């Protein structure tokens, strides 16, 4: 989750609202809000 | 902080929205704050107001930033090599070409009068063509400067081989500038001349031996025509058949024969090789020093064209509207960069993030990690507002 | 986050979306006029030679 947050923050320079909510191997959810287009 | 510092000023290029206000001095003016407050007033501000450009759509916008980052780094590297080709040539020694004119206007003075250059780069053209034109120009120019410096290095190597042949050390050397019609005889074919490269100790040994090496050896021919530190170079005349006996007999004594005859074409061609090699290195060096200096300026104008573009497009991506921005180039005096960078972060940082913000300073370049490289193509550490650091 | 950050990021967000729609919509309609003019000429040109 943290490395996906960092890679999407380095790809979209800012431009995102990244959340995570633990699903209750352990896993996790994520919401991105890719504000715009052409990187979707 | 630095990356090729001589005595050149360091620059920070900033852009902001026109609604932005500092929080470090509330109610103050941005333009006034840069000159007056900013690092104890020793901050020299220069204009650097970049015009509007054709901005793509949202999908195309991501791809426009990705390319600006790459192309920026290429041009920046390539210029670094050109400076080096000069440094090595001794055309840049104390200081030269980082403060030197850029079309009859010094580097710091040129940035202040730099607002966009309408030399061939137009605002009736697309963004895409501007990145392709500028980058092509920059690559192509570097490749010609590199091809001549490679050829020059080769050319030095030929000349060096040649001087030693024309006199120095004997092991491949045959003389051709010390000819004479009697110390070097060959006009029919009966007589010929063999030259013998003899170590200094062995010089007496040759003067005694020369006659005995073969039968029919001409009298008193043994004289040192040329002499160097390691070796003494002799001429002896003898009959052509006898040259085989002479050479083998010479090698037992522990001399080393160097074979050179007095054919006219031989003498002429070796002499020619020395001359032709000096003329190639000479012409080349004059065109090559000239070509780099001419290349240097062009790649300078082109490096700043990308940064201006890069900064503009980025500003659009991060702040949104207005598309009209308040943009400056601030000249930092050497080693105050870190202190300058921090002050700007505190004031303006809230605009681009109220949580995406941390304190930071200076510029560190690495291949250890990709963090801290301030780029939109690889993952870096997110700056709180658009700021790019230029090191000269 | 902060209230200020989230509204700034919402005002930026829809500004791009409206802008992306204006910019694409311009190209479509700019090409639609070139297409009108061409196709009208072609249809005549073919047929006036037939009447001839």
């Amino acid at each position: 989750v943290d490395i996906l947050n960092r890679i999407l923050w380095r790809l979209l320079r800012g431009n995102l609202i990244f959340q995570n909510f633990p699903i209750e191997v352990e896993k996790d959810c994520f919401i991105i809000f890719t504000h715009g287009e052409t990187l979707l | 902080m630095a990356t090729a510092l001589y005595t050149a000023n360091d620059f920070i290029l900033i852009s902001l929205p026109q609604n932005a206000q500092p929080v470090t001095a509330p109610g103050s003016k941005t333009d006034s704050w840069f000159n007056e407050t900013l690092i104890g007033g020793r901050a020299f501000v220069s204009d650097f107001k970049i015009p509007e450009f054709k901005i793509g759509s949202l999908d195309t916008l991501i791809v426009e930033s990705e390319e600006l980052s790459k192309v920026d780094n290429q041009i920046g590297a390539s210029i670094g090599k050109i400076i080096e080709i000069l440094q090595g040539l001794n055309e840049t020694s104390t200081n030269a070409y980082r403060t030197l004119p850029i079309n009859n206007m010094p580097v710091p003075e040129y940035l202040e009068n730099f607002q966009w250059q309408t030399r061939k780069f137009k605002l009736d053209k697309s963004i895409k063509d501007l990145i392709t034109l500028i980058s092509n120009e920059s690559s192509q120019l570097d490749a010609d400067v590199r091809a001549t410096y490679a050829n020059y290095n080769s050319a030095k190597t030929n000349l060096a081989a040649a001087e030693r042949k024309k006199t120095g050390d004997l092991s491949v050397r045959s003389l051709h500038d010390i000819v004479k019609p009697e110390d070097f005889v060959l006009n029919s074919e009966h007589l010929t001349t063999v030259l013998v490269a003899v170590p200094k100790s062995l010089k007496s040994d040759f003067e005694k031996s020369y006659e005995t090496l073969s039968k029919n050896v001409v009298p008193a021919s043994a004289s040192v025509i040329a002499e160097d530190a390691e070796y003494v170079l002799f001429n002896v005349h003898l009959f052509k058949k006898n040259v085989q006996e002479f050479t083998t007999a010479a090698r037992e004594k522990k001399f080393i024969p160097r074979e050179f005859n007095y054919s006219e074409e031989l003498i002429d061609q070796l002499k020619k090789e020395h001359d032709s090699a000096a003329s190639l290195e000479q012409s080349l060096r004059v065109q090559l020093v000239r070509l780099a200096k001419t290349a240097y300026v062009d790649v300078f104008i082109n490096w700043f064209h990308i940064k201006a573009l890069r900064v503009y497009v980025e500003s659009v991506l991060r702040y949104g509207l207005p598309p009209h921005f308040n943009i400056k180039i601030i000249a930092v005096p050497p080693k105050n960069l870190s202190k300058c960078k921090s002050e700007l972060i505190d004031a303006f940082g809230f605009l681009g993030g109220n949580a995406f913000m941390k304190d930071k300073k200076g510029k560190i370049n690495k291949q250890d990690t990709s963090l801290h490289q301030y780029a939109s193509l690889v993952d870096t550490e997110y700056e709180p507002f658009v700021m790019y650091i230029i090191n000269l | 986050l902060t209230p200020n950050q989230v509204n700034d990021e919402l005002n930026k967000m829809q500004a791009f979306i409206r802008k992306e729609a204006e910019e694409k919509a311009k190209e479509i309609q700019l090409k639609a006029d070139q297409e009108y003019e061409i196709e009208k000429t072609n249809i005549v040109r073919n047929e006036t030679n037939n009447i001839d």
